């Protein structure tokens, strides 16, 4: 594995979890057991390493 | 009021109109 970089849009394969976009801040309250979230778009929106 | 009472990534592409909105 690598580490990941913001404002550079790249591909992410989180297990078989594939997308591509920019990787940017976080800024909204979540549940302590999430793997990962989803917008209104029906879009993988969150990311968690 | 009319603009605020009228109330995206997945391939397809809204292109912006050739006149904008102003």
């Amino acid at each position: 594995s690598t580490n990941l970089v913001k404002n550079k849009c790249v591909n992410f394969n989180f297990n078989g979890l594939t997308g591509t976009g920019v990787l940017t801040e976080s800024n909204k309250k979540f549940l302590p057991f999430q793997q990962f979230g989803r917008d209104i778009a029906d879009t993988t929106d969150a990311v968690r390493d | 009021l009319l603009f605020n009472k009228v109330t995206k990534f997945n391939g397809l592409t809204v292109l912006p109109p050739l006149l904008t909105d102003e």
